[PDB]
C-alpha cells in the first residue's frame, strides 16, 4: 500500500492508477461486516435495493411483503459497530403500501427527491422523500415485472415498463402519459433497461429467450435482436433471459439466463463476445437484478449465485470470488462504488453489508 | 495424545446413552484446555460425528459442542464459522438432508438444539450477531416454533 | 564511434555561439474568429453499425 | 461564507511535453515545451534555446503535435487538455505584433466512458488528414482534418481491443494506417488497422496479428523507406513490416525501461531512447539496399550514448544538441559530440534548466534568522533527488574579488576625460586612502598626483569643469582631469578636521563638528559661497541634485546628533524648511534625497537598522507620509546605483537591501550575501555596468539583477528524498532518503549521500526473511542529518533491511526538553498486501552525534505523526493512538480511534485535529484529555481521495484532491442539531489544475488585505500561496476577474471559468469561494484602454465604505498589494 503512495507523491504513475488499483484491491477484499448493520425491519425478502445515484446516501429496499424502507448509510452513530437505521419506511401503515411486494425501486437520476417504486400490485407509484407521499401513480394490466427510467436522459424522463405482457411499455412522466407501447416480444419481458451511452435505446430480456435493442424515436421496429451464436439463433439463452444490464460505459451488456449462463456481447452490434463465465446457477423466476462496478481497474459483475454472491470479471471472465454469509438465496445486489461497498438483500429479509477488510 | 482425544470423542458419541459420562467428558474437556490443536481437533471430529447417519450420536456430539461452546471462546469461533453446516445437520435444516433414525431421538436432538442456540442467542448474541441472525433465520422465516414441545 | 557520425544538422549557425532569461508571457487582448469548431458527430454508433 | 485567493509563486517547471518544428516561420526550427499549464515556445538560434514566447493555458496539454496538412506555409500545433478541450493553434506574427490563432478550438469530451488506463493519447497522420485520440478504452475518436467545412465532426470508433498499451499512425501505407498494442489475458498483440473516413469504420490491417514481449509498451512509427514499425518492450526490440520480422534482446536494456524516443534522421536510420534510469541509448536501423533498388531494414542495434537526467521526452534539436526533458529532475541540454570522453561517456551536459519538482515536502526556515523565510524542500526522486533552498531576493554574478581587510569606503572615478566610462577605484582605510587602476581585468595599487594617502578620505570623484575632488580629514582638494594636480585646496579658517561630506558635480557641503560650508565647483577655485552653525554636531550630509536643477540642488540633507533629527536645508542660506523628529538615543549615518518613479524621497537610515523614507517636496523642502522599516541591526550606508536605466539605493548593513519603487510604493529586497559594509557602481571595461563591495576583509566586483526573485539554490542527494523537517536547537536538517540498491548482499547503483555522510551508523533493533535474488532491487531507507550552512549530510542513520521510514517530526515530548527525531517506519515484506509491523524511534542529534534515544514496536505502519500538547498522535493503518513521553523515556498508548480507514495526512491546532483519510475525505476529532477517546467533532461524507489537508483557521480547513482540485470545508457552529454540527459543509471548491502534495504555514516576503498565508507544492514544482480575504475584497475580486474574463481573450478560446470549475469523476461544479490570482494578476498587463475597459462602472470602495466608481487606477493598486505579498 506504500509504494501506490510514494508512486502518487512523486508522479511516476497518475493518480487515477493508484486510485482505481486501490479499488480493485478493496473490490478483492470484500467481507460480511460484522460490524456495522442494517437493522432488520422487513418482514419478508428484499426484491430490490438502490442507492441514490448523487451522493450515495440513502437506500432503498423494497421488500416483498410489500414495505419500502429508505435506509441511510451515513454513519451517525460515531461508532466502528452501528446498525444503518431506517430514516423512514412505507409499511402496512400507511395508506398507499404496497399492498403485495415490491419487485424494484430506482431513484429519479435526476432529482433526489423522487423515486419509482413498481410492485406486483399492478401499479408503478412515483413518491417524493419530502414528505414520502404518492406524487404519481401509473396503473397497468399486467403485473409491473420491471421498471427503468434512462439515467443519461435528460429531454425526457420517460419509463420503461415490462411486465407479464408481451408488449413493453413507455410513460412519460413529465406528461403524466402511458400514450407509448412498443411490441415485438411474446411473453413477459422480465428486464428492462436504457443504456447508459446511448439515450434512446432500450434493451429488454424475456422469457421467450431472446433480447431485443430497440429505439425509440423509430415506433415501428426492433434495433437488434442478441444471438449467442451469432448466425453460426436470435436467441440470447437457452430458458428464460432473467437478468439485464449495461457495462458502466455502455459498450457492452450483460445477460443472466435460467439457463445458468451468464453471456457477454457487444452493444454496438450485438454479437456475443464469447466470454466463458462458467454455470452461474440462476433459478430465479423473477427478474434476477445484479449490479457492475463503476470507477475500477477491471468492471467487476456481482450475480447472486444462490444463497452467495458471484463476483466475476466483465473482461476477462474469472470469477475473482464467491462471498457468503447470507441464509437464503440472495435475490439483489447494489454496489456503492463511493468507497467500494456492496449491501445484497437476500429473501431471509436481511440486508448484509460487504466491504473492503484490509488488516 | 491425537489418538486419545479421537478414543474419547468416539466412546462418548458411540455410547449410546441419553447423557454423557461425566469422567470421559472431564477427561475431554481437560484435553481441549491443554492445547488449542487438541481443541481444534476435537471439533473436527465432533463435525465429522454430526455427519453420521445416527441419531444417537449426533445428540451426543451436539451436547459435547454446546458444553465446548459455553466453556470454551475458540470452539465458539469455530461453531460460528461453520453454523450453517451445524444448523443443517443438527435442525435438520435443508429439507432434502432430514434428520436420521431413531425418530425420537432426532427429536430429542432437534429440541436440544433449539433450546441451546435460543440460549447462545440470549448471551453472546450481541458480539455473535452472525449466529443471531441464523437464530432469527429459522425463527420467523423458518417458523420454527421455540414454544412447540417437538 | 562511426553511428554518431551524420546526426543531421538542420542550419550549420544553430549552436554554434552557445553560451551558458525566462520567455515573456503571452496576454492576447484582440480576439480573431475562430475559423473552425469542433463538434462532436452525435451519430449512434450501434444505429450506424446496424443499418449498415 | 469563506473567502481565499491563490497565486503561483513559482511556474511549474517539470517538462510534460517536448515537440521540435517550424512553428513561428516555415524556415525557423521552434522548440515546444508544455509543462503543465504554459506552453514555452523557443527557437534554436546560434546563441542557444532564444524564449519566443510563453503561452498560458486554460488547461492541462496532455497532448502536444506539430502537423502541417498540405497547403499549410508552416506547421499548426494541435493541444488537447486533460480536460478534452482541442485546439488547433497557429502562430502568425505581423511585425511586432505575435499573436496565437486559435485556427479551431472544440471540446471533445464524451459523457459517460472509462479513462484509459495508459492516458490520453493524441496521434496524427504521416499525411495531416486525421486526429486520432484513444481517451477512453474501446472508443477512437477520430477529426477528420479537413479544410473546406467550417465543422470538424468528431467522430468514434469501435475498438474490440479495450486494453490497449500504446498506439501511433503508420507510414508506408495507402490508408490511414493505425499500428496499437493491446492487451488482453493471453497476453499482448499488436495490430494494425484501416481508418476508413467514409464508412467512418476499422478495416483489416496490412500485416497479420503477431504475439509480442510480454512487456511491449512503446510503439515507434518507422517512416519511408523502412516502413513498417518498431515494438519496444523491456528486454526485446523488435521490428514488424508485414511478414519481414526482426527482433534484438540486448543485455544492456534489460537493466532499465524505455519510457521516451525521438527520432533523429528523418529516414529512421537513428533514434534516441531515454530508460528510467536516466540512461540514453541510440536506436540503429541498418538500411540494406537490394539490387531492385528497394531499401529494407538488415538489423537493429542499441548503443548505450551515456548518462543524462532521467528522461521525460527526448527530442533531438540540431547540430548534435538535444533537449533532456525530465519532470523528476533538472531538464538537461546535451550535445552528443562523435568521440567518447575517457569515462566511456558520449553526453557532454551543455546545459541544466531549474526542475523543482516533484515537491514531495518542504519547510519555511528562517535560516537566516533575519526574518526572511527560505523554502527548503525535496525535489526529484532516484538519482534526481536533491534538496531546494529558495530565498526570495536579489543575486549578484561577481567577475572580482581582491584582499583587502577593513576598507572604510568606496568611489569610482574617471581619469580620462575622453573615456566615457571609469578607470579607478579610491579606496579609504584607518586615516589612509589608496587608489586602484582598472586595465580591464587588471586591478593594482597606485597613486594618483594631487591625492593624498596619508589621510582618510570621505569622497573623491569627477567634478564640472573637467576636474577631480578628494575630501579628506584635512581638507577638500581639487585637482584637474586631464593634468593629475592640485589646483585649489580648502581648509576650515582654524585647520580643524573635517567631520562629514557630501558632493554633487559642482558643490560640495562639509561638515566641521557643528560648523557647515557650502563650496562651489568652479575652474581651479573651490569657491567657498556660505557657511552655518548647527544646532548640533552634524552626522551625516547629502547634496543630490533632484528634478529640473540641473546638477545644482537648492538643498542639503542633514541628519543630527543629540536631537536625532532629519532636517531640510536651503542653499545657499541655510534655512530650515523642515525639522523631523526621528525618535529614540540613536543617531542617523546615512541620509540621501532620490527620486524613484518620477516621484522624490527622502531616506534617513539611523545606527539601529532602522531607515525611515518621507515624501520631498523639492520646492518647499516639506517630508510627508513619514514610513520606517528594519533593515538588519547594524547601521546602514546607503548608495544609488542605475541598474536597467533605472534608480535605486543599496542599503548596506548586516542585511543587503536593494530600495526601489514599484507602482508608486517603495519596495525592499533583499540581497544575497552576509555583509555588505560599503558599495559603489562601477562601469570599466573589464567590469562594465557593474558594483564594487566591501566586507571586513574582502573587496569583490560583480554585477547584479535589476529586480528579486526565487533564487534557487541545489543540494543533490543523489537518492529519493521523502520528509524534511527543521531542528532549531540542533541547527540540523532531517530528512529522510531511499534509495536502490541491487542484490549482489546488495550494492547501491551509484554513489549517493547517505553512504558519504560523515559519519554513517545503522539500526539494529532486537524487536525483530527472504532470499532476494541476484540482480532483485532492495529499498534502502536513511535518516540524513544535514548541517544548515554548509548543507553537508553530517550524518546519516540506514535503517533496518527492508524498513520503510514513512513519517518524521521534530518536537519534544512531554516534559522532556530535549528536542528529538521521532520517525515512524514499517516493515514492507514483498508478498504482505500491507506490512504488519512497524516502530517509532526517537533520536536525538547531540554533540554532532545522532543516538538512539528510545524505540517503541507496533503493529502496523506509522503513516503520519504529529505533535499533539507534547503528545505523540500516530496513525498506525486503520487506527490513530496517542502515545505519552513517560519519565523513562518511553511511549505508552493512551488510546485508540478505530473510526478511520486510514489516516494518512494529519494536522493539528489548539484542540482540534484534521485527519485526511486515503478516500474517507477529511475527520476533525478533538481528544479527550479527561476520558480518552478521540469524539470525531465532524466530517465529510463526500467520498473524496486525498492528497494533503490544512487548518486555515478554526472554522475552515483546506483539502487538496486526487483530481488537482482544492476544497474547504467549515465547520458549522451556527447548526443547532448534533447532526447539522457533524457535517463539514463544503464552502469553497476550486480545480488548481496541480497535484498538490505539502501545506505549509509561512510566507517567503519579509513581513494588509490578505490575512493569513499557506504555501503549498506539487508535483509539477508549482508553488502556490493561497491566502484569505474580507467580504467585500473578496466580491470586488469575483466581479473584476468576470470583466477580466469578459475582456482577456484565453488561447484556445477555454472558458476560465470550465477550466476551474471543481471536476471529478462523481461530479463537476463551478468555483467558489476562491480568487484566481493570475487572471487578476494579468490586470497589470493589459493595456490602459483595457485597463479602463475591464474598470468599467465598478462599484468599489476606498477604503472610506463607499461604492464609488472604481478606476482603472484604484484596480491597479489594488493588484498591486495582491503581488506584494507572493
Amino acid at each position: 500500500m506504500l509504494g501506490f503512495l510514494s508512486a502518487r507523491q512523486t508522479g511516476l504513475e497518475d493518480p487515477l492508477r493508484l486510485r482505481r488499483a486501490e479499488s480493485t484491491r478493496r473490490v478483492l477484499g470484500l467481507e460480511l461486516n460484522k460490524d456495522r448493520d442494517v437493522e432488520r425491519i422487513h418482514g419478508g425478502g428484499i426484491n430490490t435495493l438502490d442507492i441514490e445515484p448523487v451522493e450515495g446516501r440513502y437506500m432503498l429496499s423494497g421488500g416483498s411483503d410489500g414495505v419500502i424502507v429508505l435506509y441511510d448509510l451515513e454513519n451517525s452513530s460515531r461508532q466502528s459497530y452501528y446498525t444503518c437505521k431506517a430514516v423512514c419506511s412505507i409499511g402496512r401503515d400507511h395508506p398507499d403500501v404496497h399492498r403485495y411486494s415490491v419487485e424494484t425501486v430506482q431513484w429519479y437520476p435526476h432529482d433526489t427527491g423522487m423515486f419509482t417504486s413498481s410492485s406486483f400490485d399492478k401499479t408503478l407509484k412515483v413518491w417524493d422523500t419530502n414528505t414520502l407521499q404518492t406524487a404519481d401513480v401509473f396503473n397497468f394490466e399486467e403485473t409491473v415485472y420491471s421498471h427503468h427510467m434512462s439515467p443519461v436522459s435528460t429531454k425526457h424522463c420517460l419509463v420503461a415498463v415490462g411486465t407479464r405482457g408481451p408488449k413493453v411499455q413507455l410513460c412519460d412522466l413529465k406528461s403524466g402519459s402511458c400514450s407509448h407501447i412498443l411490441q415485438g416480444h411474446r411473453q413477459e419481458i422480465l428486464a428492462v433497461s436504457w443504456s447508459p451511452r446511448y439515450d434512446y435505446i432500450l434493451a429488454t430480456a424475456s422469457a421467450d429467450s431472446r433480447v431485443k435493442l430497440w429505439d425509440v424515436r423509430r415506433a415501428s421496429g426492433c434495433l437488434i435482436t442478441l444471438d449467442q451464436h451469432n448466425g453460426k439463433a436470435n436467441t440470447a439463452h437457452n430458458g428464460k433471459v432473467n437478468g439485464l444490464c449495461f457495462t458502466s460505459d455502455g459498450l457492452h451488456l450483460l445477460t443472466v439466463g435460467t439457463d445458468n449462463r451468464m453471456r457477454l456481447w457487444n452493444s454496438s452490434n450485438g454479437e456475443n463476445t464469447l466470454v466463458n463465465y462458467g454455470k452461474v446457477c440462476n433459478n430465479s423466476k423473477k427478474g434476477l437484478k445484479f449490479t457492475v462496478s463503476c470507477g475500477c481497474s477491471s468492471e467487476f459483475v456481482f450475480v447472486p449465485y444462490g444463497s452467495t454472491i458471484a463476483v466475476y470479471t466483465v473482461y476477462s471472465g474469472e470469477q475473482i470470488t464467491m462471498l457468503k454469509g447470507h441464509y437464503k438465496t440472495v435475490d439483489c445486489c447494489v454496489f456503492q462504488s463511493n468507497f467500494q461497498e456492496l449491501y445484497s438483500g437476500s429473501r431471509d429479509c436481511n440486508i448484509l453489508a460487504w466491504v473492503p477488510s484490509l488488516y | 495424545m491425537d489418538q486419545k482425544l479421537s478414543k474419547l470423542v468416539e466412546e462418548l458419541t458411540t455410547s449410546g446413552e441419553p447423557r454423557l459420562n461425566p469422567e470421559k467428558m472431564k477427561e475431554l474437556k481437560k484435553i481441549c484446555k491443554s492445547s488449542e490443536e487438541q481443541l481444534s481437533r476435537a471439533y473436527r471430529l465432533l463435525i465429522a460425528q454430526l455427519t453420521q447417519e445416527h441419531a444417537e450420536i449426533r445428540l451426543s456430539a451436539f451436547q459435547i459442542v454446546e458444553e465446548l461452546f459455553v466453556r470454551s471462546h475458540q470452539f465458539r469461533m469455530l461453531v460460528v464459522s461453520n453454523f450453517q453446516e451445524f444448523l443443517e445437520l443438527t435442525l435438520g435444516t435443508d429439507p432434502a438432508q432430514p434428520l436420521p433414525p431413531p425418530r425420537e431421538a432426532a427429536q430429542r436432538l432437534r429440541q436440544a438444539t433449539t433450546r441451546a442456540v435460543e440460549g447462545w442467542n440470549e448471551k453472546f448474541g450481541e458480539a455473535y450477531k452472525k449466529l443471531a441472525l441464523g437464530y432469527h433465520f429459522l425463527r420467523h422465516n423458518k417458523k420454527v416454533d421455540f414454544q412447540d414441545t417437538n | 564511434a562511426d553511428f554518431l557520425k551524420g546526426l543531421p544538422v538542420y542550419n550549420k549557425s544553430n549552436f554554434s555561439r552557445f553560451h551558458a532569461r525566462r520567455p515573456s508571457v503571452y496576454l492576447p487582448t484582440r480576439e480573431y474568429p475562430s475559423e473552425q469548431i469542433i463538434v462532436t458527430e452525435k451519430t449512434n454508433i450501434l444505429l450506424r453499425y446496424l443499418h449498415q | 461564507m469563506s473567502y481565499n485567493y491563490v497565486v503561483t509563486a513559482q511556474k511549474p517547471t517539470a517538462v510534460n511535453g517536448c515537440v521540435t518544428g517550424h512553428f513561428t516561420s516555415a524556415e525557423d526550427l521552434n522548440l515546444l515545451i508544455a509543462k503543465n499549464t504554459r506552453l514555452e515556445i523557443y527557437v534554436v538560434t546560434a546563441e542557444g534555446l532564444r524564449p519566443v514566447k510563453e503561452v498560458g493555458m486554460y488547461g492541462k496539454i496532455a497532448v502536444m503535435e506539430l502537423f502541417r496538412p498540405k497547403g499549410e506555409s508552416k506547421d499548426l500545433l494541435f493541444i488537447l487538455t486533460a480536460k478534452y478541450n482541442a485546439c488547433i493553434l497557429e502562430y502568425k506574427q505581423s511585425g511586432e505584433s505575435i499573436d496565437i490563432i486559435t485556427r479551431a478550438h472544440g471540446n471533445v469530451q464524451d459523457r459517460i466512458g472509462r479513462p484509459s488506463e495508459t492516458g490520453i493519447i493524441g496521434i496524427i497522420d504521416p499525411e495531416c488528414r486525421m486526429i486520432g485520440l484513444r481517451l477512453y478504452d474501446g472508443l477512437f475518436k477520430v477529426i477528420p482534418l479537413d479544410r473546406d467545412n467550417k465543422e470538424l465532426k468528431a467522430f468514434n470508433i469501435r475498438l474490440e481491443e479495450l486494453h490497449v498499451i500504446d498506439v501511433k499512425f503508420l507510414y508506408g501505407c495507402q490508408a490511414p494506417t493505425i499500428c496499437f498494442v493491446y492487451q488482453d489475458p493471453q497476453g499482448r498483440h499488436v495490430k494494425t488497422y484501416e481508418v476508413s473516413l467514409r464508412e467512418k469504420e476499422f478495416n483489416k490491417g496490412p500485416w497479420k496479428q503477431e504475439n509480442v514481449e510480454a512487456e511491449a509498451s512503446m510503439v515507434i512509427a518507422v517512416p519511408e523507406p523502412f516502413g513498417g514499425a518498431i515494438i519496444i518492450g523491456q528486454e526485446s526490440i523488435t521490428y514488424h513490416n508485414g511478414d519481414k520480422y526482426l527482433a534484438i534482446a540486448p543485455p544492456i536494456i534489460k537493466q532499465s525501461t524505455i519510457v521516451c524516443h525521438n527520432r533523429v534522421d528523418p529516414n529512421g536510420s537513428r533514434y534516441l531512447l531515454g530508460d528510467m534510469e536516466g540512461r540514453l541509448f541510440m536506436l540503429l536501423l541498418e538500411k540494406e539496399e537490394q539490387m531492385d533498388g528497394t531499401v529494407t531494414l538488415k538489423d537493429l542495434r542499441v548503443e548505450l550514448l551515456g548518462e543524462t537526467s532521467i528522461a521525460e521526452c527526448l527530442t533531438y534539436l540540431d547540430n548534435g544538441v538535444v533537449f533532456v526533458g525530465s519532470r523528476l529532475g533538472d531538464s538537461q541540454l546535451v550535445k552528443l559530440n562523435v568521440d567518447s570522453n575517457e569515462q566511456g561517456s558520449y553526453v557532454v551536459a551543455m546545459e541544466t534548466f531549474t526542475n523543482l519538482g516533484p515537491i514531495v515536502d518542504m519547510c519555511v526556515v528562517d535560516l537566516e534568522r533575519q526574518g526572511q523565510g527560505q523554502l527548503v524542500t525535496c525535489s526529484g526522486a532516484f538519482k534526481e533527488g536533491s534538496l531546494r533552498i529558495i530565498r526570495n531576493g536579489i543575486g549578484i554574478h561577481e567577475h572580482a574579488s581582491i584582499d583587502l581587510p577593513g576598507i572604510k569606503g568606496l568611489w569610482p572615478l574617471r581619469s580620462d576625460p575622453n573615456r566615457e566610462t571609469d578607470d579607478t577605484l579610491v579606496l579609504s582605510f584607518v586615516g589612509q586612502t589608496r587608489v586602484l587602476m582598472l586595465n580591464g581585468e587588471e586591478v593594482e595599487e597606485t597613486e594618483l598626483m594631487g591625492f593624498v594617502d596619508d589621510q582618510q578620505t570621505f569622497f573623491c570623484g569627477n567634478v564640472a569643469h573637467q576636474q577631480l575632488i578628494q575630501i579628506t580629514s584635512a581638507s577638500v582638494r581639487l585637482v584637474s582631469q586631464e593634468p593629475k594636480a592640485l589646483v585649489s585646496e580648502w581648509k576650515e579658517p582654524q585647520a580643524k578636521n573635517i567631520s562629514v561630506a557630501s558632493c554633487n558635480s559642482s558643490q560640495v557641503v562639509v561638515a566641521v563638528g557643528r560648523a557647515l560650508y557650502y563650496l562651489q565647483i568652479h575652474p581651479q577655485e573651490l569657491r567657498q559661497i556660505s557657511h552655518t552653525e548647527m544646532e548640533h554636531e552634524v552626522a551625516c550630509l547629502d547634496i543630490t541634485p533632484l528634478g529640473d536643477s540641473n546638477g545644482l540642488s537648492p538643498l542639503c540633507a542633514i541628519g543630527l546628533w543629540t536631537d536625532i533629527s532629519a532636517r531640510i536645508l536651503k542653499l545657499p542660506s541655510f534655512e530650515l524648511l523642515h525639522k523631523e523628529m526621528l525618535g529614540g538615543e540613536i543617531i542617523p549615518r546615512s541620509i540621501l534625497m532620490t527620486t524613484f518613479e518620477s516621484s522624490h524621497y527622502l531616506l534617513c537610515a539611523l545606527g539601529d537598522g532602522a531607515l525611515f523614507y518621507f515624501g520631498l517636496n523639492i520646492e518647499t523642502g516639506l517630508l510627508s507620509d513619514r514610513k520606517k522599516v528594519t533593515l538588519g541591526t547594524q547601521p546602514t550606508v546607503l548608495r544609488t546605483f542605475r541598474s536597467l536605466s533605472t534608480t535605486n539605493v543599496f542599503a548596506c548593513s548586516d542585511r543587503p537591501t536593494v530600495i526601489y519603487s514599484s507602482n508608486h510604493k517603495l519596495v525592499f529586497s533583499n540581497v544575497n550575501l552576509k555583509e555588505v559594509n560599503y558599495m559603489c557602481p562601477l562601469n570599466s571595461d573589464g567590469y562594465p555596468d557593474s558594483l564594487a563591495l566591501a566586507n571586513n576583509s574582502t573587496l569583490t566586483i560583480g554585477t547584479i539583477d535589476e529586480i528579486q526573485k526565487l533564487h534557487i539554490r541545489t543540494v543533490p542527494l543523489y537518492e529519493s528524498p521523502r520528509k524534511i523537517c527543521y531542528q532549531e536547537v540542533s541547527q540540523c536538517f532531517g530528512v529522510l532518503s531511499s534509495r536502490i540498491e541491487v542484490q549482489d548482499g546488495t550494492t547501491a547503483l551509484r554513489p549517493s549521500a547517505s553512504t558519504q555522510a560523515l559519519s554513517s551508523s545503522v539500526s539494529s533493533s532486537k524487536l525483530f526473511p527472504h532470499e532476494t535474488s541476484f540482480g532483485e532491487e532492495v529499498e534502502v531507507h536513511n535518516l540524513l542529518i544535514i548541517d544548515q550552512h554548509t548543507f553537508e549530510v553530517l550524518h546519516a542513520h540506514q535503517f533496518l533491511q527492508n524498513e520503510y521510514a514513512l513519517s518524521l517530526v521534530s518536537c519534544k515530548l512531554g516534559k522532556d526538553p530535549n528536542t528529538y527525531f521521532i520517525v515512524g517506519t514499517a516493515m514492507v515484506y514483498p508478498e504482505e498486501a500491507e506490512p504488519k509491523q512497524g516502530r517509532i524511534v526517537v533520536f536525538q542529534y547531540s554533540d554532532g552525534k545522532l543516538q538512539t534515544v528510545a524505540e517503541k514496536e507496533v503493529k502496523g505502519a506509522v503513516y503520519s505523526m504529529v505533535e499533539f500538547n507534547g503528545k505523540l498522535l500516530a496513525s498506525i493503518n486503520s487506527t490513530v493512538r496517542l502515545y505519552e513521553w513517560t519519565t523513562e523515556k518511553e511511549l505508552r498508548t493512551e488510546c485508540n480511534h478505530y473510526n478511520n480507514i486510514m489516516a494518512l495526512y494529519l494536522k493539528t491546532k489548539g484542540d482540534f485535529i484534521l485527519v485526511g483519510d486515503l478516500m474517507r475525505s477529511v475527520l476533525l476529532l478533538a481528544y479527550k484529555p479527561m476520558e480518552g477517546n478521540f469524539e470525531e467533532i465532524a466530517r465529510d461524507f463526500n467520498p473524496n481521495w486525498m492528497s494533503a489537508v490544512e487548518i486555515l483557521d478554526d472554522d475552515n480547513f483546506l483539502g487538496a484532491e486526487n483530481a488537482f482540485n482544492l476544497f474547504v470545508c467549515q465547520k458549522d457552529s451556527a447548526a443547532t442539531t448534533d447532526e447539522e454540527r457533524q457535517h463539514l459543509q463544503e464552502v469553497g471548491l476550486f480545480h488548481l489544475g496541480e497535484f498538490v502534495n505539502v501545506f505549509c504555514h509561512g510566507s517567503l516576503v519579509m513581513q494588509t488585505p490578505t490575512q493569513g498565508s499557506v504555501l503549498f507544492g506539487t508535483v509539477n514544482g508549482m508553488i502556490g500561496l493561497v491566502t484569505s480575504l474580507s467580504e467585500s475584497w473578496y466580491n470586488l475580486l469575483l466581479d473584476m476577474q468576470n470583466r477580466l474574463n469578459k475582456v482577456i481573450k484565453s488561447v484556445g478560446k477555454i472558458e476560465h471559468s470550465f477550466w476551474r470549475s471543481f471536476h471529478t469523476e462523481r461530479k463537476t461544479e463551478p468555483a467558489t469561494g476562491f480568487i484566481d490570482g493570475d487572471l487578476i494578476e494579468s490586470f497589470l498587463d493589459i493595456s490602459r484602454p483595457k485597463m479602463q475597459e475591464v474598470v468599467a462602472n465598478l462599484q468599489y470602495d476606498d477604503g472610506s465604505g463607499m461604492k464609488r466608481e472604481a478606476t482603472a487606477d484604484d484596480l491597479i493598486k489594488v493588484v498591486e498589494e495582491l503581488t506584494r505579498i507572493h
